[PDB]
């Protein structure tokens, strides 16, 4: 597990190295969610968006 | 985006009372003579 994101601390920095790059060409990362919904609120078709930015490569 | 009050639930019964507690019938069939 590399990072935990939340509504109060939305940003995190992770590192991928030689051990992560299996098959020498790709990284696989699944997402795990924990939540509690507001009381008496009904809705549908609400998107959740994540963004990626590269800081350094070598 | 709808906010619900969460109080739209009900259950109903009934009651009645359509008669008096007692009924009285007389059989005084003798004469003081
Ligand atoms: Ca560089
Ligand atoms: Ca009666």
């Amino acid at each position: 597990t590399k990072a935990v994101l939340s509504l109060k601390k939305p940003s995190a920095v992770i590192i991928l190295d030689n051990d992560d790059y299996s098959s020498t060409n790709k990284i696989q990362l699944k997402v795990e969610a924990y939540y509690e919904a507001k009381e008496g609120m009904l809705f549908d078709s609400l998107p959740v968006i994540l963004n990626f930015q590269v800081l350094s490569v070598s | 985006t709808t906010q619900s009050p969460l109080n739209s639930f009900y259950a109903t019964g009934t009651a009645q009372a359509v008669q008096e507690p007692i009924d009285v019938e007389s059989h005084l069939d003798n004469t003081i003579a």
